[PDB]
Parts: C-alpha cells; sequence; structure tokens
C-alpha cells in the first residue's frame, strides 16, 4: 500500500450543496492482500502547519475512495475560519488522510477556495473545465502488482456542468486508459532497471478545444542488484617504493552497481567496507576509503542511473625506510550481495647511497651566503614522508668556510659561503670536505667526498656600494657594485617588458636564476638582506601584486627594495 | 507587532509564562508539553517576529525556534514589507560603501596556500556585513544590473566574487545542503524568509505573491553570505538563471523534490520577472 501521489488538487466556491461529488484518490497495493482503506485528519488545516478547525464539510467513501461534500457551505464558515489564519491571506487549505503526514504513510489533499460563487458552463474554458492547475506527478515503486492509480474527470465540474460533451485520450506501452471509465491503468508489473520515466500527451477534447497535457511518471527501485565488477578484476597490485606519506591513494577500483536505493544519509549505514584482520601491522599503517558516484547508463536506447562505488586504499603513518615486506589484502563488501576483494601490496625499501665525490669549485670575488652547489640523493624527487638532512665535517678543522643547509621540498642540501676571510686566504685553496648524508627516523645514513677550489682574484668593490643588490635602480649601478648573495662577485639585472603588470619586472638580483624565483628558499630566508623581492614581509609603492605567502609575484616598471625599512618601490 | 525580544522581555516580567516557556523549553531542548501548549498559544512569544539588521538578530531567532515544534516550506520569522560599470561608480563615491567594499574584497580576494583558495568564513562575514548595513538602492543596483554583451554579465558575475564563496571542489547534493542549512539558526531563518516571499503564482499576473518585487529580491539578497548562497550560472548577457552550487545527483528516490527545490532558483517566473521588471 502506497499513495500514487502526495498532493491532490481541488477548488471550491461558496454555498456548493452537499452530496456533490469532490475527487477521487487511489492507493496501490504491495501484495495481494491489501485492501485500500481511507481515514481522514480531524483538522483542516491552513498555512504552514496551522490547524484551524474539525473537518464538518467533507466526507469520503472508502470503497470508491470518493471525498464529497457532507454539508453545505456559506459565506459564515468561511470568513470564520479565515480569522484563524493569524494575519495571512486564505489562500488553500489541506486535509491529512491515513489509510492503515509524509508519503506513503499519509497524503495530503489541498483544497484553492475562492470567495466567489461558482461561474456558470460558458463562462470557463475548457482549459480549466479538462485539467486542474497542477499538473500530475505519480510515484510507483517497481516490481508490483499494478492497478489504478489515476482518473481524469473533474467532479464538480460535470456534476455542475453535464451536458458538456468532453473526451478524455490516452496516446508497447504498459498504461492504457479504458473505454466508457476513464480510469488509468497499466497492465505489466514495471521496473526502473529498465526505464526509470515515462512522459505522455493526454489529450482532453471538448465539443470545442483539444488540450494536450504533459503526463510524468516516474518508477522507483528497491535493492535489486548485487555488486558487481566491471569486468572480471578482483585484485589491485600496488608498491609502496617512494612516497610512504601519511596519506597516499595506493590502490584503486570500480564497483558496478544498479541499486541506488542506499541514499547519502543511509549509504554509509548499507554500503560496508570491512579490512580482514590478519596482521596488526596493516592494521597501524592501512585504511580503505570508499565513496561511490552516479553514472548514466543505456538498456534500451535510454538513459538510467546506477551507482558506481569506488574503494580506495590509503596510507596510515610515515613508514620508515627499512620496510622489506608485502601482504594481501582482503575486503568485505556488504550491500545489504556478499562480495570479496584482495591487495597485493609491496613495500619495498630504499637505498640512500649517493655519488662519492662532488668535485667543484667557487670564485674568489663571492660573497657571503651565495649559493655554489646541490647535495642530494639519487632520488631526489622521490621523497615524500621522509626527512632528510645534511651536514659538514671539514677535514683541517681550520679553513671552516662553507655550509649546506636542507630544503625538504626536494630533500636536498645547498651549499652556501658562510666566511669570507677563510676564503680569502692562499692557504686554504682547496679544501676536502666529509659530506654525510643522515636521517631523522631510521638512522641508516651515508657519505661522500667534498673537494672545491679556490679559484681568481680578488678585486674591491666600490666606495659607496650598499649592502643587497636589489638597492640599485638603474642598469649601470646593478652590476658595478656587489651585493651579498651573488657568488660571481658581482650584482646581475634582468630586463623585463613594457606590457604593464607582469611577473617580468626589470631588477637586479644577485642571481637571475634563484632571488626572482617566485620561492623563498632556506638559503634567502636567513637573514633578510639576500633577496628581499622574494622573502620579505612589507609595503610595495606602485601598480602590483604581492606574493602568495609573501614576496612580489608582479610588478610594473623597475622594483627596487629597502630591506632594512621593509619597503619596496616599482616605477618606470 | 512585537518582536520575540520584547516577547522575552514581557515573558521575563511575569512568573506563569515564564515557567511555561522554560517548561517547554525543557521539554524540547504527553500532558507536561500540550498543557504548556494550550498556554503559550496566547502568550507575546507567540507570533513574534524578528528584523532584518535589528541588533541581536541571533537571540531572536534562537527564542523563535525555540518555541517552534519538530516539510518543504515553514514560516518567515520577520516583517512582510555601461550599467554595472555605474553602480560601481556610484559606489565608489559614497564612502559607506567605499569602505565595506574594500573590507569584504580585501578579505576575499586573499590567497593563503596553492590549495587552500580563500578563508571561507570571514569571506562569508565580510559579505553578510556588507547586505545587512548598506542602503538598498545600492546593493540592487550593483547585483542587479541589465546588460547586453559578454563582458557585463561578467562583471555582474563577478561582483559577489564566486571565486572564494559560490563555488568549490565538487557540487553537493542540493538535499544535503538544505539539511545543513536547516541545521544553522540563520540560515534556515533566511531560506524560510526566501520560500514565503518568491514562490510562483497562477492568480496574481506577476506569478508573485501580493505582487511585490520587493520582497522577494530582499528575500534573495538576503540569502548571501550563507552556505546556500546562490548566483549566476554564465556570463549570459540576456540568460539570467540564478542557481546555488550543488545539482540533482546523488538523489536516490528523492529525485522528484530535489527537481522541485532546484526549481525555485532556476525556473522561476516571479524572480525572474522581478529582476527584469527592476532592470526596466
Ligand atoms: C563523478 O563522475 C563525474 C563524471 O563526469 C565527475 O565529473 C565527478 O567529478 C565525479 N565525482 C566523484 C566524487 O568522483
Ligand atoms: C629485503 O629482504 C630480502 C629477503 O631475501 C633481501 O634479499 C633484500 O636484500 C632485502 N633488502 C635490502 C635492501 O637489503
Ligand atoms: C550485511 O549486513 C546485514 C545487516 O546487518 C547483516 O544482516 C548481514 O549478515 C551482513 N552480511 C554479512 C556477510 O555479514
Ligand atoms: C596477487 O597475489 C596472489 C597470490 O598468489 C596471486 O595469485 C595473484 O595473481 C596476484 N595478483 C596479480 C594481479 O598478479
Ligand atoms: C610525516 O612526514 C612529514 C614530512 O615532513 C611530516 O611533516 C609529518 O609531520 C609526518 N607525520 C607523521 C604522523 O609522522
Ligand atoms: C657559519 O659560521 C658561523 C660562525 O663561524 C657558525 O656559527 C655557523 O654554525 C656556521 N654555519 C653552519 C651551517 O655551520
Ligand atoms: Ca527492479
Ligand atoms: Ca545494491
Ligand atoms: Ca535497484
Ligand atoms: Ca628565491
Amino acid at each position: 500500500l502506497y499513495f500514487s501521489r502526495d498532493a491532490y488538487w481541488e477548488k471550491l466556491y461558496v454555498d456548493q450543496a452537499a452530496g456533490t461529488p469532490l475527487l477521487y484518490v487511489h492507493a496501490l497495493r504491495d501484495a495481494p492482500e491489501e485492501v485500500p482503506s481511507f481515514r481522514l485528519g480531524q483538522h483542516l488545516y491552513g498555512t504552514y502547519r496551522t490547524r484551524l478547525h474539525e473537518n464538518n464539510w467533507i466526507c469520503i467513501q472508502e470503497d470508491t475512495g470518493l471525498l464529497y461534500l457532507n454539508r453545505s457551505l456559506d459565506h459564515s464558515s468561511w470568513e470564520k475560519l479565515s480569522v484563524r489564519n493569524h494575519g495571512f491571506p486564505l489562500l488553500t487549505v489541506y486535509l491529512k488522510v491515513f489509510l492503515s503526514c509524509q508519503w506513503p504513510g499519509c497524503a495530503r489533499v489541498y483544497f484553492s477556495f475562492f470567495n466567489t460563487s461558482f461561474p456558470a458552463c460558458s463562462s470557463l474554458k475548457p482549459r480549466e473545465l479538462c485539467f486542474p492547475e497542477t499538473r500530475p506527478s505519480f510515484r510507483i515503486r517497481e516490481n508490483r502488482p499494478p492497478g489504478t492509480f489515476h482518473q481524469f474527470r473533474l467532479l464538480p465540474v460535470q456534476f455542475l456542468c453535464p451536458n458538456i460533451s468532453v473526451a478524455y485520450r490516452l496516446l508497447g506501452l504498459p498504461f492504457r486508459c479504458a473505454p466508457d471509465s476513464l480510469e488509468v491503468s497499466t497492465r505489466w508489473a514495471l521496473d526502473r532497471e529498465q526505464r526509470e520515466k515515462y512522459e505522455l500527451v493526454a489529450v482532453c477534447t471538448v465539443h470545442e478545444e483539444v488540450v494536450m497535457v504533459p503526463f510524468p511518471v516516474t518508477v522507483y527501485d528497491e535493492d535489486d542488484s548485487a555488486p558487481t565488477f566491471p569486468a572480471g578484476v578482483d585484485t589491485a597490485s600496488a608498491v609502496v617504493e617512494f612516497k610512504r606519506k601519511e596519506d597516499t591513494v595506493v590502490a584503486t577500483l570500480r564497483v558496478f552497481d544498479a541499486d541506488v536505493v542506499p541514499a547519502s544519509g543511509e549509504l554509509v549505514r548499507r554500503y560496508t567496507s570491512t579490512l580482514l584482520p590478519g596482521d596488526t601491522w596493516a592494521q597501524q599503517t592501512f585504511r580503505v576509503e570508499h565513496w561511490p558516484n552516479e553514472t548514466s547508463v543505456q538498456a534500451n536506447g535510454s538513459f538510467v542511473r546506477a551507482t558506481v562505488h569506488d574503494y580506495r586504499l590509503v596510507l596510515n603513518r610515515n613508514l620508515s625506510i627499512s620496510e622489506n615486506r608485502t601482504m594481501q589484502l582482503a575486503v568485505l563488501v556488504n550491500d545489504s550481495g556478499v562480495l570479496l576483494l584482495h591487495f597485493n601490496v609491496s613495500v619495498l625499501p630504499v637505498s640512500l647511497h649517493l655519488p662519492s665525490t662532488y668535485s667543484l669549485s667557487v670564485s674568489r670575488r663571492a660573497r657571503r651566503f651565495a649559493q655554489i652547489g646541490k647535495v642530494c640523493v639519487e632520488n631526489c624527487q622521490a621523497f615524500s614522508g621522509i626527512n632528510v638532512q645534511y651536514k659538514l665535517h671539514s677535514s683541517g678543522a681550520n679553513c671552516s668556510t662553507l655550509g649546506v643547509v636542507t630544503s625538504a621540498e626536494d630533500t636536498s642540501g645547498i651549499l652556501f659561503v658562510n666566511d669570507t676571510k677563510a676564503l680569502r686566504r692562499p692557504k686554504c685553496a682547496e679544501l676536502h670536505y666529509m659530506v654525510v648524508a643522515t636521517d631523522q627516523q631510521t638512522s641508516r645514513q651515508a657519505q661522500a667526498q667534498l673537494l672545491v677550489t679556490v679559484e681568481g682574484s680578488y678585486v674591491a668593490e666600490e666606495a659607496g656600494c650598499p649592502l643587497s643588490c636589489a638597492v640599485s635602480k638603474r642598469r649601470l649601478e646593478c652590476e658595478e657594485c656587489g651585493g651579498l648573495g651573488s657568488p660571481t662577485g658581482r650584482c646581475e639585472w634582468r630586463q623585463g617588458d613594457g606590457k604593464g603588470i607582469t611577473r617580468n619586472f626589470s631588477t637586479c638580483s644577485p642571481s637571475t636564476k634563484t632571488c626572482p624565483d617566485g620561492h623563498c628558499d632556506v638559503v634567502e630566508t636567513q637573514d633578510i638582506n639576500i633577496c628581499p623581492q622574494d622573502c620579505l614581509r612589507g609595503s610595495i609603492v606602485g601598480g602590483h601584486e604581492p606574493g602568495e605567502p609573501r614576496g612580489i609575484k608582479a610588478g610594473y616598471g623597475t622594483c627596487n627594495c629597502f630591506p632594512e625599512e621593509e619597503k619596496c618601490f616599482c616605477e618606470p | 507587532p512585537v518582536d520575540c525580544v520584547r516577547a522575552n522581555e514581557l515573558c521575563a516580567a511575569e512568573s506563569n509564562c515564564s515557567s511555561r516557556y522554560r517548561t517547554l523549553r525543557q521539554c524540547l531542548a504527553n500532558k507536561e508539553c500540550q498543557a504548556a501548549l494550550e498556554v503559550l498559544q496566547e502568550s507575546p512569544l507567540y507570533d513574534c517576529r524578528c528584523k532584518r539588521g535589528m541588533k541581536k538578530e541571533l537571540q531572536c531567532l534562537q527564542i523563535y525556534w525555540s518555541i517552534h515544534l519538530g516539510e518543504f516550506y515553514e514560516a518567515s520569522p520577520y516583517e512582510p514589507v555601461n550599467h554595472c560599470l555605474d553602480a560601481a561608480k556610484a559606489c565608489n563615491l559614497n564612502d559607506n560603501c567605499k569602505k565595506l567594499r574594500s573590507s569584504y574584497i580585501s578579505i576575499c580576494n586573499r590567497e593563503i596556500s596553492p590549495t587552500e583558495r580563500c578563508n571561507r568564513r570571514k569571506c562569508h562575514k565580510a559579505l553578510r556585513q556588507f547586505f545587512d548595513r548598506v542602503p538598498s538602492e545600492y546593493t540592487y543596483r550593483m547585483l542587479f544590473c541589465s546588460c547586453q554583451d559578454q563582458a557585463c554579465a561578467e562583471r555582474r558575475r563577478q561582483t559577489i566574487l564566486p571565486s572564494c564563496s559560490y563555488e568549490d571542489k565538487e557540487k553537493p547534493n542540493c538535499l544535503d545542503l538544505r539539511g545543513v542549512c536547516r541545521t544553522d539558526h540563520l540560515c534556515r531563518s533566511r531560506l524560510a524568509d526566501f520560500h514565503a516571499n518568491c514562490r510562483a503564482s497562477y492568480q496574481t499576473v506577476t506569478s508573485c505573491p501580493a505582487d511585490n518585487y520587493q520582497a522577494c529580491l530582499g528575500s534573495y539578497a538576503g540569502m548571501i553570505g550563507f552556505d546556500m548562497t546562490p548566483n549566476y550560472v554564465d556570463s549570459s548577457p540576456t540568460g539570467i538563471v540564478v542557481s546555488p552550487w550543488c545539482s540533482c545527483r546523488g538523489s536516490g528516490n528523492m529525485e522528484e523534490e530535489c527537481e522541485k527545490f532546484l526549481r525555485d532558483f532556476t525556473e522561476n517566473p516571479c524572480l525572474r520577472n522581478a529582476i527584469q521588471a527592476f532592470g526596466n
């Protein structure tokens, strides 16, 4: 038992006599034992869940399902009931109907009342003689014994105007309009899994006007579909090799289901994924994430929808390097039909050796905090959740000149000039360092050779030089003076364009590959005089756009910066 | 007309009314409920409203939803009352519109991370503070300005800055977003305010109740800055369809109610005719 709709519609007037039939109802059964009873709610509901009075004018026939008028109407009862609307205009009342307020356990019936009386038969258009204002829309389960769910006629219309010749007509369809009785029935039991929608055109014919009205039919679903693989895939092989992060999607698969019925409120409570136990290392390092998505599939030239569940497999912690294992994981799927999944996971350890000797040089004219070379593992861009730190050990322990800091983006170290005087000495000209590549989580480490040659000559800078490269504004004063961060000893000039506010802003940097890079690395952020145009937290004078954590993202004209006041200027 | 703040004022001045109010509040938050109901149907708390932009609107709504008994429509607790270039120029020549305009822009145009595009709650707070205390001849002129080409429609779409507030990574279910909006006090009251003033009608000539364009426009613009915050769908010059950031997917057997809930924003002749007649 279920109501075919949730809203029936009826127009009322003043002084309609008793015994006037109002409307029909329909309640299609589910089992061959069910008889539709119809009981009425004992309150004339007004607007927004407000009781007005008990029903005392409308009675019902439970057998034919006939709402009709028990008593007559007047102006006095309706002006009485309009008072209790509490500041709202009386436009539509409604009743509640039980059967054995929500569909399908209850059905509310609307009544749109007019303060005027019943107009004449010829004073009404046949569009207002055939069908109501609210075009219907029905709710039908799948795979149920069909019956009668709708009737066409307007009962007070033909009850008060019987002399108007009116016909109704429907156009391999299971639906049918019977002759000599304008009830609508359905031949066979239907399924949404074949087709979900049935829109039709019902034709009313008066004397003379032919009126076409749309007629939608919606089919509802039951859980008639076990979970199904797309094509035979039951397992998924994956290797946890380089990432080892707290959370990375390891394995991914799809499962088809034509059942839609466990919707998003109760979707967690019905479609169950269960990691089968057996090792505590899996339960401390793995989990299964699950969500569906609706897709549209074709059945007989139509487009119905179904659920494609996606099961992915997620890590739980930072896996260390020393893991040298493999497992098979088993997954239960419950579509409350019972499905099993597998995952061959292989967690392979990582070698941490380096090339043994990093032969390189450095010019003598360089200044403090100038980048030279890069120390890194053979797989630089493979590490995700493993911290690798770099240090130095000078051999003579007397000629300390250089240092290494580690960026955790690439997990790699960058050489920087720490001292000027030790590089300035002709004694410490070829230096031998033990670059030791360490680790934080598990103390596996390695080491390597660093030979560096102090090469070139030394020339003093100018008399009025500032301490940073970005103080200069023109091109000549940039390269004829030496700032801090450059390993060349002089500052470099990059020249932009006249295309307005661009990223290509003309400036003076230490290195044209490092300072206007758009990234503030570990080297530049040590002391804020090196690269102010990538690492400042300050104010900008001129049309520009600042960087996303910090810095100048785009400028106009020439851009110089005073890092002593955290101020920058941009002007052609 | 007694608002719920003064209704609580007259409620706290009496002993029986306060007793039945706290009794029904302990009931909701048989016979104890029904006696309190049949007493408090004559209270000043009964049929108390609130105001738009009033001081302590939150307490008024928390009092009003406290007496409410536990559904597509609900009762509104309120008083039932180049062109876009010129709109922005008329804003920036006044001082009150300029300050709050630059306030919500400089809040909502601040990217934090490459993942987090903007901060959500501060942007909504700035947009609510903009659309509460600005005179409505400035808000309606900038949000509703008649266009003929694509660039004007793009400026009109970018006015509430949808890159931070409106769009998200996904379009969730409209029914779930309705449940989230009806969980909160303020969003549920603004949604009931929109439902009471912007339904379609078969009797009135403009399909709007009381033929009131102003109440439907105020009920529209009062939803800005919540999770159910609508905007335009594209940069169409003449085609004007507003929509919240959701869709009909994931509906299950609740598809028809989701479509009917979405047709309030997509296919409302009342709201579209109100926008068109305001544009004339
Ligand atoms: C679901 O599938 C549609 C297909 O176009 C896609 O756009 C959407 O991102 C998918 N959503 C999820 C959560 O997978
Ligand atoms: C991992 O274990 C296997 C077991 O035979 C061994 O052969 C292999 O050398 C181990 N991995 C490393 C990096 O030592
Ligand atoms: C699936 O869930 C239902 C609901 O609790 C339960 O009765 C059934 O036993 C479950 N399936 C399995 C294989 O346990
Ligand atoms: C997963 O491991 C099992 C264990 O023998 C094996 O039979 C199966 O073929 C493996 N899966 C794949 C895709 O090779
Ligand atoms: C995992 O490693 C990352 C790498 O930096 C680290 O930031 C994070 O705190 C680690 N988390 C855990 C739970 O170990
Ligand atoms: C650079 O030199 C200073 C002073 O000699 C010292 O404190 C600092 O630790 C050095 N840098 C590194 C990375 O060792
Ligand atoms: Ca079926
Ligand atoms: Ca299923
Ligand atoms: Ca199904
Ligand atoms: Ca840089």
